[PDB]
């Protein structure tokens, strides 16, 4: 109810968040497991489904 | 032979089936 009282009637609704809402679906929804880089790597299997 | 092989070395083909976006 926040999110729809701070963008009531926006360009039709939302029109604009829900297209960067696919863009933030990135570092996400991929095949990789366990994002490396270098000697330190982050494992988000626990989160990911 | 490689006809009945299929049914002389060959590749092993793979192909993996995934789900992105819910598809």
């Amino acid at each position: 109810e926040n999110i729809y009282n701070r963008l009531g009637e926006d360009l039709n609704k939302w029109q604009a968040l829900l297209v960067q809402i696919r863009k933030a679906r990135g570092t996400f929804d991929n095949a990789e497991t366990k994002k490396e880089f270098g000697p330190v790597v982050i494992d988000y299997g626990k989160v990911q489904s | 032979a490689w006809t009945q092989v299929l049914l002389p070395k060959i590749k092993n083909v793979v192909h993996e089936l995934r789900i992105t976006n819910q598809v």
